[PDB]
């Protein structure tokens, strides 16, 4: 035979079987960092799959064994799709960095078979629709609850057609209208509490949404809201048509979310509920994360008394 | 032919008796003879066992033999010889069942073959700077090592290791001339932090202890 | 497997009747080569007689 | 008379014998 | 029960919170399902077929469980999700999902691109039965993008697959055939030209009706020319069957278009030719009558 | 029976 | 925002628990309040999160006079803990604990 | 801790090595009989005795004096809890107190712990002993074994061991070795115990 | 001091040739 | 964006297309 046997010297049959690595790659998983530490490394969290449990990868489909056609680029191009949040991080050596084309993501060089990846899944101006539906369901949120925000408008300035995807600049996309007055505070974070809404006052409101695509250097959000807020409020280009306001900030690879800016009453509430239920919702979201899984070819395997599971070891508490 | 042999001698002059079999290079040295110094170490050496009187008489040192490690190399160019049609997953198997192939023969020669270590070291960073150049790039920093190590399932590519150990040096001039010891650890490949990448060669288990397993459950099997 | 050849061969040696004893002046001499090319003379005529001893 | 279950059994008891 | 009583009754009385109970019950038998049963589908299709436009509400929760399940591991219920989209595919829309049944829509071009017959085959039911509610001019992602995605399809050579495709792009033919281009349509044509040699006669019939609404879209004066040659093949199951597409097209465009040059193709000296132009007079007189 | 006063001392049904 | 006072109180309390206190599943009478703490756990994300198809009358535990007149007269949000099985895990099990438990918190809720 | 122990270990190729990894590292000194001990643990839970973790937990005891009496205490921890194995564990913990003994690594003072009567004897630390003891004697050889256990520098420890006051235990232990096959010895106490009366 | 360890040029090996000493030498 | 492909859906490479099959 024309092929070179590495166990010429052994038969499983007659040998038994020799060997057994099942402990390594328990060990391997727990050296690396464990599948948490594993998988912040990849683009697990972009596919908003609820958990790790289930993931499964594809368990010929022709007889075309002899044209010359070749390789077929798809394994390749699952593993580099898939590991694009380490293979593309920010902090690098040498590289000319470049944005990609119609969309919020920079590169820095040439990986082609990524660049590829990442092209047929931001098709149709994917970027842009997702800046749209983002602000329009605000925009509905806020023209519901009209009566208890004491806002007598909402005006969606009509969008300048490539706001989404200019990273160095802001246009503001709402703009609220009061009734009377709103005293409004310091500006802080979404996630914090202490907020005494008293400096100054105004009826005019702005709010930003600002989508990036993170990597694995550099996919803290918080920080990347306070820093384009102080930015882009204390810059001398952005047309803002008021000095109160906030920026969204959607982290669409790690799918997270957040904001900083002054607040007025009834606002950390409200825009907390849109967002966690946007995020969730919202049917561009949901393109993406369709386009996302079937260019990485994963599935979900997952479909869908109590108490002799209940006074076990394991502890549940009642509420 | 007087060329492609080898005597070895062993008398009141040379207490070693060398020889070279099957893939292995051993050498036999008696305690009687010239070991005023002995030590029982790292499992390169078997200790023959003198049957009726059940007293250790002698200690085999093992090493691969040269063309064994030429043998492995060479196996390894071709693996990356013709992989510009495959995958990376499938020349991560190639290398895999390579290198298993390799370990599991040897298994405690390899411990003590310091050329073999840096044989290993250098042919699994081919290995792993060709599916770099698959990519188009081999920057050290768009690759971690989690990128190839990482099992199947998780996505990775699932590749084995012996590279991240660290190879013990010590004073050439001595050590081409009296077996000195080890007092300096060259490094192997390259992780990203401390990061202690696990070994194939603890998972696999030494000869010297499985012939000894062996006779004792055959013996109180039968 | 051949590994445990390897065993049982220094496990031979070693066993052998006062083997490591050099006070007479005794000699080991391990010698080990190769038959250099037996596939490449065999002689098909004396390799048929040979056969049909056997078969 | 029906052992190819002893002739498979000292195959490995003589297979796994050692003795010097 | 629930299925018999309210397909007979309809379902006038059944108050709000009732409804409810119902609604996910029905969700949970639905994923639940662990047999290949139209027990489940049926239920869910008279149910809401009963509720009419009261569901409203729980669109997001309906889909994102129809959604998960479309994403599973064994086909089966993949295949099942896909059903269960072709059933409430049109109180999707009545109930203005703007979102959702965009959403379905996209998503399911996404489908596309699977290879287990059983499961592409549904997809193509349910894309067909979101058609027939949405009429493409409104439709969020647009057949403009899905029937040049489907031609490359119909070189399948599989009958499951090859007939739910000349299904799905039938309809499109007949009534979308305005969000295509005439080269579009002329390379279709060519493909049909030999799904003519399916081995199971629905595909068949299947092509000769889009050859027909092809022919109104597209004038056959091409698609007749590459008729004729295709009679000139031997083996009488295809030049049957080509005989059949001739007295179709000469149905629908009417029959002085193709008429002399059915006769004048009467003069070339073969006879698998000669007999199939008398053959496809046949038809014809019996399909134009009076 | 025993089943439903069960399941009343215990809870809902 | 009462709910999501629930879900950061109770993201806090998981904060403050040692390693062997830490719960495992969590189920609260409100099934509808099952979202602000969905959200608010993510700094804990190791709880399987439900609410209780099996509702317990710990709505009847307002009705005691100690946990009343504490919760009544107490004037600074903060926590208490009360262990009830004051010697029953002596002399019978923790099934058998909440099984006399569960009657007298439904006798207490009834009548 | 124990990950990270666990790790360095699996990382390594052999005990040199590994003790350097784990020196290269650093930790409070608190922990440095629990280091000798984990070491101890492990090899417990290994495949077969490779005398790897023996090697490794013998340097750190090479390495400071605080993992020699931690390594005296270890032992007695498993002469108190030598039944709480199975005879795996049992041979290979067995075969680890013999690397420490014939390495030098442990004092022969240690025999203080071992009574060799009958009443005190675990059938457990029966078969502890006797691999213990079968190693010792295949690996230094019995003439400097017998001398070593000959030499009444040590003989107080040894007397738990080798029994001439009380006759019934001497009868037990003598018998014991002598199933083991340690003929000197063992006929030379009863010998003297011949003479005794 | 490349006191005899180590590499001539770490270059085409693979490693970065950083070397340390045993730290369990004694 | 392989052009063949994207505007006729069809491109005469097929697999070896260096380009993006895309008609997005
Ligand atoms: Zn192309």
């Amino acid at each position: 035979v024309l092929k070179q046997n590495p166990f010429w010297w052994t038969h499983q049959r007659h040998d038994g079987k020799l060997w057994n690595l099942n402990n390594y790659r328990t060990d391997m998983i727990q050296a690396l960092g464990g599948v948490e530490g594993i998988l912040e490394h990849t683009l697990f969290k972009g596919t908003y799959f609820p958990t790790w449990e289930g993931l499964f990868w594809e368990k010929w489909k022709k007889l075309t064994n002899a044209q010359r056609s070749g390789l077929n680029q798809i394994p390749n191009r699952r593993f580099t799709l898939w590991w694009s949040p380490t293979i593309n991080r920010a902090n690098v050596y040498v590289g000319f960095q470049v944005q990609l084309d119609l969309t919020g993501i920079f590169m820095h060089g040439k990986i082609p078979t990524l660049k590829i990846s990442l092209i047929q899944i931001f098709r149709a101006h994917l970027w842009q629709k997702i800046h749209e539906s983002i602000v329009m369901d605000l925009c509905q949120v806020f023209d519901q609850e009209l009566d208890a925000l004491e806002i007598e408008t909402v005006q969606k300035e009509t969008i300048h057609p490539r706001k989404s995807y200019k990273m160095n600049s802001s246009c503001a996309d709402i703009l609220l209208f009061a009734s009377y007055k709103w005293n409004v505070s310091r500006p802080s974070l979404l996630a914090d509490s202490k907020d005494v809404m008293d400096s100054t006052t105004t009826q005019k409101y702005w709010i930003d949404i600002q989508l990036r695509w993170g990597d694995y250097d550099s996919h803290d959000i918080e920080r990347y809201a306070r820093a384009k807020f102080l930015d882009y409020t204390t810059d001398n280009m952005s047309i803002y048509p008021s000095p109160t306001g906030v920026l969204i900030a959607i982290d669409l690879a790690y799918n997270l979310h957040s904001a900083y800016g002054n607040w007025f009453p009834g606002s950390k509430p409200l825009i907390q509920q849109a967002m966690a239920k946007i995020m969730k919702a919202n049917p561009a979201l949901y393109v993406l994360r369709e386009r996302i899984r079937k260019g990485l070819q994963l599935y979900s395997s997952e479909p869908t008394q109590n108490y002799g599971e209940l006074f076990s070891n394991q502890i549940i508490w009642f509420v | 032919q007087w060329e492609n042999s080898f005597v070895s001698v062993y008398s009141k002059d040379n207490p070693n008796l060398l020889f070279n079999m099957c893939g292995f290079e051993c050498r036999i040295l008696p305690k009687c003879r010239t070991s005023y110094e002995e030590f029982t170490h790292k499992d390169g050496v078997w200790n023959l066992q003198n049957e009726v009187t059940k007293e250790r008489t002698a200690q085999c040192f093992l090493r691969v033999d040269d063309e064994s490690m030429q043998r492995f190399h060479n196996r390894v160019r071709q693996i990356l010889m013709a992989s510009g049609s495959t995958t990376f997953t499938k020349i991560v198997n190639k290398w895999n069942t390579a290198l298993i192939g390799l370990m599991t023969y040897f298994r405690e020669a390899v411990v003590n073959t310091q050329e073999l270590l840096d044989l290993l070291v250098k042919c699994e960073n081919k290995i792993q700077t060709r599916i770099k150049i698959g990519l188009n790039s081999k920057m050290p920093s768009r690759f971690p090592p989690v990128v190839f190590y990482t099992p199947k399932e998780l996505g990775g590519l699932g590749m084995l290791s012996m590279g991240h150990v660290l190879i013990p040096q010590s004073d050439l001039r001595w050590s081409k001339q009296t077996d000195v010891g080890i007092t300096h650890f060259r490094s192997g490949m390259s992780h990203e932090e401390d990061q202690l990448i696990p070994n194939l060669y603890r998972y696999i288990q030494p000869w010297e202890s499985e012939f000894i397993d062996s006779q004792r459950v055959w013996a109180e099997y039968a | 497997p051949p590994p445990l050849l390897v065993y049982k061969w220094c496990q031979g040696i070693n066993n052998l009747q006062d083997v490591w004893e050099t006070s007479e002046g005794e000699c080991n001499v391990m010698l080990e080569s190769r038959f250099e090319k037996m596939y490449e003379k065999i002689d098909l005529t004396l390799l048929n007689r040979l056969l049909r001893l056997i078969v | 008379p029906g052992e190819e279950q002893r002739r498979w059994e000292e195959a490995r008891l003589g297979a796994a014998s050692l003795k010097f | 029960t629930i299925e018999k009583i309210m397909g007979n009754l309809g379902a006038a009385d059944i108050d709000h919170k009732l409804e409810e109970q119902l609604i996910d019950g029905i969700l949970y038998a639905f994923q639940e399902q662990t047999t290949e049963d139209s027990v489940m589908l049926n239920g869910f299709g008279t149910v809401v077929n009963a509720l009419g436009k009261r569901v409203k509400p729980y669109l997001p929760q309906i889909c994102g469980t129809v959604l998960w399940r479309l994403n599973n591991k064994s086909a089966k219920v993949r295949q099942q999700a896909a059903d269960l989209i072709s059933r409430t595919a049109v109180v999707m829309k009545t109930c203005q999902e703007e979102k959702l049944m965009g959403h379905l829509g996209v998503v399911l071009y996404e489908y596309l691109g699977e290879e287990y017959p059983e499961v592409l085959g549904s997809i193509l039911g349910a894309l067909k039965a979101i058609v027939n509610v949405i009429g493409m001019h409104k439709m969020t992602p647009p057949i403009k993008d899905l029937l040049p995605r489907l031609t490359p399809i119909l070189k399948n050579r599989h009958e499951k697959v090859q007939e739910n495709c000349i299904d799905l792009v039938g309809r499109i033919a007949d009534r979308g055939a305005e969000y295509v281009s005439a080269r579009e349509w002329m390379r279709i044509c060519f493909e049909l030209l030999e799904l003519l040699k399916a081995h199971k006669k629905a595909i068949r019939r299947a092509t000769v009706n889009t050859f027909g609404y092809i022919a109104k879209a597209i004038g056959p004066h091409d698609v007749l020319a590459t008729l004729l040659n295709n009679l000139k093949v031997q083996e009488r199951q295809n030049r049957v069957c080509t005989t059949v597409a001739i007295a179709i097209v000469a149905e629908t465009c009417s029959p002085f278009t193709v008429l002399p040059a059915l006769m004048n193709e009467y003069r070339v000296p073969e006879l698998n030719v000669q007999n199939g132009v008398l053959k496809s007079l046949s038809f014809l007189f019996e399909y134009i009558g009076e | 029976t025993q089943s439903e006063i069960r399941d009343i001392i215990l809870g809902m049904e | 925002l009462a709910k999501w006072k629930t879900a950061e109180e109770v993201a806090a309390l998981i904060r403050s628990l040692p390693v062997e206190e830490q719960p495992k599943q969590i189920i609260v009478t409100r099934k509808g309040m099952l979202d602000p703490l969905e959200v608010h756990l993510l700094d804990f994300p190791n709880i399987v999160i439900k609410g209780s198809e099996l509702q317990l009358p710990f709505q009847a535990c307002l009705k005691v006079e100690k946990f009343g007149d504490l919760i009544l007269k107490a004037t600074e949000p903060q926590m208490v803990l009360f262990n009830l099985y004051d010697d029953w895990l002596k002399t019978i099990s923790s099934y058998t604990a909440f099984s006399r438990l569960i009657l007298i918190l439904r006798a207490l809720h009834v009548n | 801790f124990r990950r990270t122990i666990y790790l360095a270990i699996q990382s390594s190729l052999d005990f040199e090595e590994c003790a350097h990894k784990l020196l290269k590292m650093e930790f409070p000194e608190s922990q440095t009989k629990e280091l000798c001990n984990m070491i101890l643990d492990c090899c417990a839970q290994q495949r077969t005795y490779e005398k790897f973790f023996g090697l490794l937990a013998g340097r750190f005891c090479m390495l400071k004096k605080e993992y020699m009496e931690s390594f005296e205490g270890i032992f007695k921890e498993q002469y108190d809890t030598i039944h709480r194995l199975e005879t795996n564990k049992l041979r290979n913990v067995a075969k680890m107190f013999a690397h420490l003994l014939y390495t030098d690594s442990l004092p022969w003072s240690v025999l203080e712990c071992i009574k060799l009567s009958e009443e005190t004897t675990t059938s457990s630390s029966r078969i502890f002993v006797k691999i213990f003891f079968q190693e010792l004697c295949e690996y230094m050889g019995l003439p400097k074994l017998n001398a070593r256990l000959k030499d009444e520098t040590l003989q107080p420890f040894f007397e738990g061991l080798l029994p001439r006051d009380n006759p019934r235990n001497t009868r037990f232990a003598i018998n014991f070795f002598t199933s083991i096959g340690l003929g000197g010895l063992t006929d030379e106490l009863r010998e003297h115990l011949k003479n005794t009366p | 001091m490349y006191n005899g360890i180590g590499l001539p040029t770490p270059r085409g090996s693979g490693t970065n040739g950083y070397v340390q000493r045993n730290l369990s030498l004694v | 964006i392989c052009k063949d492909y994207k505007e006729t859906g069809f491109c005469g490479f097929g697999d070896s297309c260096k380009f993006l099959h895309d008609r997005s």
